[PDB]
């Protein structure tokens, strides 16, 4: 799982 | 900050080691006279590529390596050649007479003759580091040097660098391009006394890139120039989170927590792709859902294992170029679906993932197409251990009519040694067996 | 009990710590530099509790910044409100934790925790009364986790009897794919059970459900998890923040929510629920408010409090609203849901109504609940945690730092009993 402000 | 020292051992390790830095100053827009117009930062520097080139007054990017062979011919090319000027020559370290494929001549014999300057101008390099990460070793298994001399630094750089990790890229050997008939003996050897000292090793299985070089490139018989320039790619997607860096990016040292349950399961099972070449790279272009399928076929895989009839204790996937996470989300979803892929029941079963959105260059004159997205799978799956296995078996048929035995012992080495050697190749077969093993 | 003092450890905590000093400044009417630029004055009644104040009348967030490696507070200080902090509460290291408990807690962190702990007491001599601390970091990580529960333990001896608060944001595998986050949660749960008051459970699993299938945004990001944070922070400390009557102050909040010293680990809920991206046209009814933040959806703890008890609830609302229809609404919930509340502890939910609205919305409610549901999360850590022990699997990174296994037992063990303790008063 990819999750960046 | 964090920078890494790469050590280019014997023919294999130094050849790769070629083609790797070549690679590598391709995708910073380093020329081969170590200049880059893009730096700014004269004389110093932060940037994330930093980590494996120092600065010079004269804007000069330097490699943070050493190249060292027992024998000067193939180091005399890297000295003579397109890139003589990248490096300095203190950096370039030969001896005149080689191990003879004799793992004894290269921890000993002719190893000790050598081991001390390798080891001066090693330190020299970790005084220019406001703060060294570790070593990178390339370095053959079945050569005496790449053998030999790999386990003696190995050994004497655990002793002068106490716990600084130490990361290998070893060639496995294969028959096709096999240049000793002892190179199971030195393999074994070699494993054998690294063990301890390694923290984490990648195998190169030759006979995999050969097969992955006839088939998918088309070349008809591969040469070393053919197998470094597709292993520099895989070596740059592993290396990659280390010299760049982005939101998306995952360090190398973050994969290694997860890819290393125990000091001795450190040796990953790289898969990388696409390899393709231009003809049929032309008009088709392959997408993040198509690349990271890929990965879990064995045709591209970097050793020659069977994932399949293995579990798997970790996974983690190194995308590069036009990755976006929400593709790459809904792919491993869709092989999460369309697998089965097996885990062990101590271990979870996500995929750790990053991405630098720096995409793959190619050399020139090379046979891989250049893709705008690729993707190096890193797992620790228990079906490694059949590379182990085949070595261990031809090794078991000389050793036991002591064949060749001679060679050795003449050097200086004893029966003991080899026993030894192969007890503790049983025990990391054993080993990799007992974490396979369902808990009670 | 007059000034707070706010600390934020590591990737997670200084992420989430940046963007609750973002949220609260617009509230109270503080801009990047550090002026004052707002309408109302109950903006600037209750400003010394987290601010400090400076020549020109600038207001300094008392907040202390802390990490292992550069990168994130670099990132803060050229962040939106960068140029608010006090430069010398920067105090950061180079080698990093690498997502390492023991690196965080015994090695690289305690190199480090001195340092820290310098900040902390000059904030503190320009306290004219303190209250305690609160702390923002995550659990799943090495810094925030491991060195911030060392921070606690240190902060603890040199002012044991403040009161210790945090912001705690538990792992999930839904967020991160690190294999090794369980690790690092249990042993810092066994920390906060000893050496904090009050903790709020923000669970990374809820965030990224409340992400993903409520607010339907099917890549949810750091920015969009954090939103949820921030909104929750803003509203749990409204009480703290601006003049009110109940849990008005960090001890008395806790005499009202904890009744045994152990189980002071809340689970906090919040409505209407809102993305960046999300309108919010239409301000919801009183009743809307009310049925949402006791709905599980809301809740930023990912437990079902159906499947639990009640032992204490405060309840924030804010905006402009009829305090009266506020009282009937929850009095309703009350009496409706009179089962899923214990009974042995008398009037349990409080509520308080702040005037002043939260930004970009008219009407919004804040939930803390102290629900025994909450083991659910525990048991969620211990299950992921123990899956790995029984192998003794990824232990070479920490023993490697010092550690033994003993003291990983004897954290399961505490966290174990944690467990029990919430069922107990849960069948009471
Ligand atoms: N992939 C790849 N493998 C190589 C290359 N050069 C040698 N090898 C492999 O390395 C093994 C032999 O070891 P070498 O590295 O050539 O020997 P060495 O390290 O120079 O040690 P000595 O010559 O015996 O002192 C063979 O099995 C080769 O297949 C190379 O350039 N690329
Ligand atoms: N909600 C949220 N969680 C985060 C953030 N950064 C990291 N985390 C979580 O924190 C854990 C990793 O800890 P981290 O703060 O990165 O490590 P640390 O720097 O050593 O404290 C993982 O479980 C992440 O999901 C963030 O910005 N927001
Ligand atoms: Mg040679
Ligand atoms: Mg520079
Ligand atoms: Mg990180
Ligand atoms: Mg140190």
């Amino acid at each position: 799982x990819v999750x960046x402000x | 900050m964090r920078e890494c020292i790469s050590i280019h051992v014997g023919q294999a390790g130094v050849q790769i080691g070629n083609a790797c830095w070549e690679l590598y100053c391709l995708e910073h827009g380093i020329q081969p006279d170590g200049q880059m117009p893009s730096d700014k930062t004269i004389g110093g520097g932060d940037d994330s590529f930093n980590t494996f080139f120092s600065e010079t007054g004269a804007g000069k990017h330097v490699p943070r390596a050493v190249f060292v062979d027992l024998e000067p011919t193939v180091i005399d090319e890297v000295r003579t050649g397109t890139y003589r000027q990248l490096f300095h020559p203190e950096q370039l370290i030969t001896g005149k007479e080689d191990a003879a494929n004799n793992y004894a001549r290269g921890h000993y014999t002719i190893g000790k003759e050598i081991i001390d300057l390798v080891l001066d101008r090693i330190r020299k390099l970790a005084d220019q580091c406001t703060g060294l990460q570790g070593f990178l070793v390339f370095h053959s298994f079945g050569g005496g040097t790449g053998s030999g001399f790999t386990s003696l630094l190995m050994e004497r750089l655990s002793v002068d660098y106490g716990k600084k990790s130490k990361l290998e890229f070893s060639i496995y050997p294969a028959p096709q391009v096999s240049t000793a008939v002892v190179e199971p003996y030195n393999s074994i050897l070699t494993t054998h006394t690294t063990l301890e000292h390694s923290d984490c090793a990648f195998m190169v299985d030759n006979e995999a890139i050969y097969d992955i070089c006839r088939r998918n490139l088309d070349i008809e018989r591969p040469t070393y120039t053919n197998l470094n320039r597709l292993i520099s790619q895989i070596v740059s997607s592993i290396t990659a989170s280390l010299r760049f860096d982005g939101a998306l990016n995952v360090d190398l040292t973050e994969f290694q927590t997860n890819l290393v349950p125990y000091p001795r399961i450190h040796f990953p099972l790289a898969t990388y792709a696409p390899v393709i070449s231009a003809e049929k790279a032309y008009h088709e272009q392959l997408s993040v859902a198509e690349i990271t399928n890929a990965c879990f076929e064995p045709a591209n895989q970097m050793v020659k294992c069977d994932p399949r009839h293995g579990k798997y204790m970790a996974c983690c996937l190194l995308y590069r170029g036009d990755v976006v996470p929400k593709d790459v989300n809904a792919a491993i979803a869709t092989i999460k679906t369309k697998r089965s892929i097996q885990f062990v029941d101590w271990c979870p079963t996500g995929f750790k993932v990053g991405i630098n959105y720096q995409p793959p260059t190619v050399v020139p004159g090379g046979d891989l197409a250049k893709v705008q997205r690729a993707v190096c799978m890193l797992s620790n799956t228990t079906a490694i251990a059949e590379a182990w296995a085949r070595l261990d078996h031809k090794f078991d048929l000389m050793y036991a009519k002591r064949a060749f035995v001679h060679w050795y012992v003449g050097e200086g080495m004893e029966e003991g040694e080899f026993s030894e050697a192969r007890e503790d190749m049983a025990a990391l077969e054993k080993d990799y067996e007992e974490v396979g093993v369902d808990s009670v | 009990m007059r000034e707070i003092v706010h600390i934020q450890a590591g990737q997670c905590g200084n992420q989430i710590g940046a963007k609750f000093w973002e949220v609260i400044s617009d509230e109270h009417g503080i801009d990047p530099t550090g002026s004052y630029h707002g309408d109302s004055d109950l903006q600037l009644e209750r400003i010394n509790v987290y601010y400090n104040e400076a020549t020109g009348n600038k207001y300094v967030p008392r907040a202390i910044l802390v990490d292992l490696e550069p990168g994130t507070m670099d990132s803060v200080r050229s962040g939106p409100f960068g140029q608010i902090f006090r430069p010398d509460n920067f105090v950061f290291g180079q080698s990093g934790a690498g997502n390492n408990w023991a690196k965080g807690h015994y090695t690289e962190g305690a190199e480090l925790v001195d340092s820290v702990l310098d900040v902390v007491r000059k904030e503190s001599e320009s306290c004219d009364c303190l209250q305690g601390f609160q702390l923002t970091h995550s659990l799943g990580g090495g810094t925030g986790s491991g060195m911030g529960t060392l921070l606690i333990s240190k902060i603890r001896e040199e002012y044991p009897d403040r009161i210790m608060n945090t912001f705690s944001v538990m792992p999930s595998p839904k967020v991160s794919d690190t294999v090794v986050e369980p690790y690092n949660a249990t042993l810092s749960v066994h920390q906060l059970v000893e050496n904090t008051d009050e903790t709020y459970c923000i669970d990374n699993e809820a965030l990224y459900d409340i992400c993903f299938r409520t607010l339907k945004l099917t890549t949810p990001t750091y920015g969009d998890l954090n939103h949820l944070v921030s909104a929750t922070m803003s509203g749990v400390t409204t009480c703290l923040r601006f003049p009110g009557q109940l849990n008005a102050d960090l001890r008395k909040l806790a005499v009202n929510m904890v009744p045994f010293p152990r189980l002071h680990f809340f689970m906090p809920g919040f409505a209407p629920l809102t993305s960046r991206g999300s309108q919010q046209y239409r301000a919801l009814t009183v009743p809307e408010l009310t049925q949402q933040m006791f709905d599980s959806k809301n809740m930023m703890a990912a437990c079902d409090p159906r499947h639990g008890r009640y032992l204490t609830v405060a309840a924030i609302f804010r905006g402009r609203m009829s305090m009266k229809e506020v009282d009937e609404q929850m009095l309703n919930v009350q009496n409706k849901n009179s089962s899923y509340f214990v009974e042995w502890i008398p009037n349990n939910v409080k509520t308080a109504v702040c005037d002043i609205p939260p930004r970009g919305l008219k009407m919004s409610a804040t939930f803390i609940g102290n629900s025994t549901a909450i083991q659910e999360l525990f048991k969620r850590i211990s299950e992921q945690f123990t899956a790995m022990f029984r192998r003794k699997a990824f232990l070479h990174w920490y023993t490697g730092e010092g550690m033994d296994e003993m003291e990983f037992t004897e954290a399961e063990s505490n966290m174990n009993d944690l467990v029990s303790e919430y069922q107990q008063y849960q069948d009471a």
